């Protein structure tokens, strides 16, 4: 049903220093935050979305990163997809630690192609995921198939993995959620062109110390 | 043909890093005035593509370092010549001359080895301020700027024949790298394009090159 | 004391056991926190199903490497594809994640697993044969030929993955996909899919001598 | 216990002589040294008592000058163990692999000593193999592979020496299982039990006649 | 009575990978195959016979040994000649593991002259077995001798000597059986001048792994 | 520490006890398997009876030269052979196990024996005188005096083999083969037979100081 | 060669003097 990433279920930070401390948000802020639905047509040629890059500027999430000089949080993602049984095809839906946009043509890339906001910018290459690292091993990552004829919901549970157990929700990004089509859509003429893929954002134990103005 | 199993102590994380193979080649080039008389070298793992493959495998990484510098001159017969491995840690000033007060500085650890002598090995412990290295940082330190870490930092050695009045050596260090005590911790797939430049990802998405070999028809298994 | 000096005193041989003076005694490190993940070793990544590019064609041409066609203009007992069993040898064994940390370890022995997954409407209905030959065979030329081995009927309707276990290859093995009924489609449905193939080692796969890779 | 099968082999004796001669353009400037103990008719008349051999081998490497006098060149002796390619040049790509164990030992100090493990696929060495790897395919086995050495002098603009490697090899921890009969013909080729039927040797000395004892 | 090579009583393959397997043949496999049986002369210089490439392509072996990959098995060898007691003359009927035809005039010996089937070649050089290798010390292997006037017989039981537990049945062949008079047939004249020699083989514990076509 | 360097540092004396550093670091070779045979030492190769070439003479050419003829028209007390017992000098024993392996092993001492057996019909009759002279002595230049040694009456009729126990030798004792009765054989019979000679050391057997052979 | 892979019997003329083989269940061919 849910694949779990590595084997966590994350949880709070143990006894750090420098934190007596550090706000515990309630449920106004560990809501269902549902971002827009992505037409998936026949060119079509991938998504991806940076953590926690698509909540910033955006509810209560927005008014605490941004006003926070620490940050620590885990996620779990339901993507879902609305097809007939006369649609066919499959996606991948990986979650990629520290996701690193390459850059192409032998240039580096612009600031909205890394940090693309809500609206999470497309590939140019999935066949590589625009960082020269093939999609054919890209299954070590919690991963999770949506093939049209067996399921439709994809559901992953992230922790926090990071080397220090507090950053900074602006500057440095997490985790990237690609959702790529390995194979195709097709379909007979007279169905539906474009089938939706909608993301539900739900935040699990997120922690801000240290407010400014 | 094998019927049995084989060993499963060469497969583990810390034999894959285990062996000292070259990392780093200075030269000297001592004598008169026009010739600085020094070489430094920035210590970096990613200098070489068979190291740089196999530790961009995986994101964090956890090690202890120990060097090993062979120096030889020019043709290879070594007089006793005495030298000095000098070492500035992350935050400390490199030399700017081969007579500057930065050789004298005492929190600088100096080897002093002849170059008769075996070769002087010396080892470096974890020097970062987070608790692993990072190769792939998704941010910013504040076009580029994207994706550097200055948490990775690790020091220089400044090689430095010591004399008086400017010896005519023209010398070569060649420095060794072991790795010991290796953790890794989330793996990623091995690149299959190739490298364009050394701190970046960039692979010239003009010519993507294949990661199978061709072959005639997908019906036949002979290739 | 009386001491004598064998041979081999000033060599620096390299896999070596012997330490080194600590350059900055006193230094105590950043303390070590829980990270998710923690590879132990390597042999534990060659396990990890990746897709196997059987596709590995001239006019392919990027992600339709990866996806074996199945059509409705093909007939009875046709061969949709076939591979070798080679994990580290040149095919569609090199774009997976058990086939490229071997062009390390000079030596390997273990089984081995291939997974199918069918990627087609939820209306369509056939049939697949899955055959495995010994590696002192080579591939069968029928269908017939093919069913005398280690076939698995595979059908589209209740299963949409199957997974066939390769016994004990070593440094070949000819996996074969025969057609046993025609694809059936309703009518406005299309008549084209695709097969992607997946692929990992068993618990019983290990590695000998390491070499440096060629890239 | 001067008679057991470990003290039959147990001295250390030469095995082979390789030479460099640096300097210039027209010389190589490095040399390479397959590993066999069937180089000299004294060890090989030994071994081939036997079918099934298990052993360790450590090796010594005494190398001097042409005349004698050693100034502190430093010298590189890798091993490129069985599967791994052998360097083509003394600049080559082969002598930086890391899994290529050298050793750096100068000429002033005394020789550079190392131990070599137990390399084949098999759990023996066969020197007698009655059978086909798949004229002169006949009797070959390639599991007593077990490496090079390849000598070279570490500089940066072409020292002008001439230098020559002893290569001594010790074995360790012998086993021999099937025993056989000495040969008595001599020795035609080095890989192979030819014979020269035109002339059978005898395999002892004449005398007059039968009824004498005297010799 | 009988010679024990190497004093083993052959037995099946203990705990190895890659088994679990292999197919156990019933006594359809383990009967009695007699070869022809050949006229030793007084010009006669002997004979030798490679295993198993006597028992290839020959009854039920012959479809085992053909179509698997995997090999291991042990024999039991009676060569029995009937001689009346007016004829004399000795056999040396030894085992040869890896036996390994040499190959003459200072020029590798043929397929035929190596793997000679069922019916085994006869040697050019029997003082030296055809290798180089003196028959005065051919002893050291399981040997019997069939003295005319003493016995007639000779049973020898060979185990699986090798050092890989399974190799293949066609490529490479684990011992040989020589049968080489030692001294002459002599006979007054009127009696019978060929005296036939037949072998008998029985496999014990034959052992096949991974079955083809 | 202090330490002080005795003479003899920096020597490479071949027959040494010092161990060398394991070039492959981590590396398991293949497990062991159970082979039949397993020479624990040479000295139960020396054991085993072997043919020797008694009839060592110029016209002999052949496998005729492992054999000891004899006849019918030979009367009583001829001497039908006669050689030294001499494991490790030129003669018969430079054909056999026990005389090839004491080529190296500068010097022995230990008892032996010598098995004969016969070669003729089995309607055929007669007897032989098998004397063993001391090595002080020279050979019996008539059957009488070597009738007064540690000769055995061997015949034909009941025993086809009879063997001779040498008590230890030294690095020379020889010993003879006497006609007590003459051949004797039934009409239609041929008149010609031979022995053949065998040989081996016994238990108390031992070997001393290595050497090299001399082919 | 193709006698000897069926229900043979390898009877020597020194050692017996007289050998039977028994014949399964026939019907109203077989040839020995």
């Amino acid at each position: 049903n849910i694949v779990l990433a590595y084997g966590e279920w994350p949880e709070y930070c143990p006894d750090t220093d420098a934190t007596a401390k550090p706000t515990r948000p309630d449920v106004s802020v560990n809501r269902f935050y549902t971002l827009d639905s992505k037409m998936w047509q026949e060119n079509s040629t991938g998504w991806y979305w940076k953590f926690p890059d698509v909540l910033n500027k955006t509810g209560v999430f927005g008014q605490n990163a941004q006003f926070h000089y620490l940050y620590r949080s885990g996620f779990c993602l339901h993507v879902q997809c609305n097809a007939s049984k006369f649609h066919q095809g499959a996606l991948l839906v990986a979650v990629i630690p520290e996701f690193v946009i390459a850059g192409r043509g032998s240039p580096h890339p612009g600031f909205t192609t890394t940090f693309p906001g809500t609206t999470g910018a497309t590939f140019y290459d999935p066949y590589v995921l625009d960082s020269g690292v093939p999609l054919s091993q890209a299954l070590i990552y919690p991963h999770q198939w949506i093939n049209l004829r067996t399921n439709n919901c994809a559901t992953v549970i992230v922790p926090y993995i990071n080397a220090v157990p507090f950053d900074s929700a602006i500057n440095h990004s997490n985790f990237g959620l690609i959702v790529i089509p390995v194979s195709p859509l097709k379909y007979s003429s007279g169905a539906t062109t474009a089938i939706p893929i909608t993301i539900t954002i739900a935040p699990l134990n997120s922690e801000f110390g240290g407010l400014r103005q | 043909c094998v019927v049995n199993r084989n060993g499963v102590l060469e497969t583990t994380i810390n034999h894959f890093f285990s062996r000292s193979g070259l990392v780093g080649v200075v030269n000297l080039t001592d004598g008169g005035t026009d010739t600085t008389g020094y070489a430094t070298w920035d210590i970096d793992i990613m200098g070489f593509v068979q190291l740089r493959r196999k530790c961009e495998m995986f994101t964090y990484m956890r090690f202890n370092a120990e060097f090993t510098f062979v120096t030889t001159t020019e043709n290879g017969g070594a007089r006793p010549y005495m030298l000095q491995y000098m070492y500035v840690p992350p935050g400390a000033p490199k030399p700017t001359g081969r007579d500057a007060f930065q050789w004298q500085t005492a929190t600088n650890p100096s080897v002093f080895v002849k170059l008769t002598d075996p070769p002087a090995q010396v080892s470096v412990p974890f020097m970062s301020p987070a608790s692993a290295y990072q190769w792939f940082y998704d941010g910013y330190p504040t076009n580029t700027t994207y994706g550097l870490c200055p948490n990775n930092m690790m020091g220089t050695f400044a090689v430095r024949v010591v004399s008086r009045e400017a010896s005519q050596l023209k010398l070569q260090t060649r420095v060794y790298m072991k790795l010991k005590h290796v953790r890794a911790w989330v793996p990623r797939p091995i690149r299959s394009q190739p490298y364009l430049l050394k701190n970046f990802p960039n692979y010239d998405s003009s010519k993507i090159t294949n990661s199978a070999r061709d072959r005639s028809s997908i019906k036949q298994a002979n290739m | 004391i009386p001491a004598e000096l064998r041979p081999g005193t000033n060599q620096f041989l390299t896999t070596d056991d012997g330490t080194a003076a600590p350059i900055l005694p006193g230094f105590t490190p950043t303390p070590t926190i829980h990270i998710p993940g923690e590879v132990h070793s390597l042999l534990e990544l060659c396990r990890v199903e990746t897709i196997l590019e059987v596709n590995n064609t001239t006019e392919a041409t990027g992600l339709t490497r990866l996806l074996i066609p199945v059509s409705s203009q093909n007939k009875a007992d046709e061969l949709c594809a076939a591979f070798m069993v080679d994990p580290g040898r040149i095919g569609p064994w090199q774009s997976t994640l058990v086939g490229q940390i071997c062009r390390y370890y000079t030596q390997w022995s273990g089984s081995l697993k291939v997974t199918f997954m069918f990627t087609g409407s939820f209306m369509a209905t056939g049939k697949m044969l899955v055959a495995y030959s010994p590696p002192g065979s080579a591939q069968p030329a029928n269908r017939e030929t093919a069913m005398l081995g280690t076939h698995v009927i595979w059908d589209f309707g209740l299963q949409s993955s199957v997974s066939l276990v390769i016994p004990w290859i070593s440094n070949a093995g000819v996996v074969t996909l025969w057609y046993q009924t025609n694809y059936v489609v309703p009518p406005e449905t299309p008549g084209e899919a695709y097969i992607i193939a997946m692929g990992a080692a068993q618990d019983n796969f290990t590695l000998k001598i390491c070499k440096d890779t060629d890239e």
